């Protein structure tokens, strides 16, 4: 996740990751967190 | 850098790594293509090399 920039992300540091087109076409949350000044290194397991 | 008994081999990311990792200072992971090493040349001391 790129580092936070109010001008590109908004006044909130809020963000989430979602998965779709596995099982169904619904949007499911797979990660949540805050946008930091540095990049955020997130490793996820994506089922198939 | 590979030391294999009498053999010496080197591998370099600009030939061996197909995908260049992004620059962040946090972590640069270089994933190399299989590197072929000359196992013949190994010294099996007490059957172990």
């Amino acid at each position: 996740i790129p580092p936070y920039n109010l001008s590109t992300h908004g006044d909130e540091r809020w963000f989430k990751l979602y998965i779709k087109h596995v099982v169904d076409n619904n949007s499911h949350i797979i990660y949540s967190g805050q946008l930091t000044d540095t990049n955020i290194n997130i490793t996820l397991f994506i089922p198939l | 850098i590979v030391k294999a008994g009498g053999k010496e081999q080197t591998f370099t990311a600009d030939k061996d790594v197909s995908i260049q990792p992004s620059p962040s200072f946090d972590e640069m992971n270089y994933q190399f293509n299989a590197l072929e090493i000359d196992g013949s040349g190994l010294n099996f001391i007490n059957n172990s090399a």
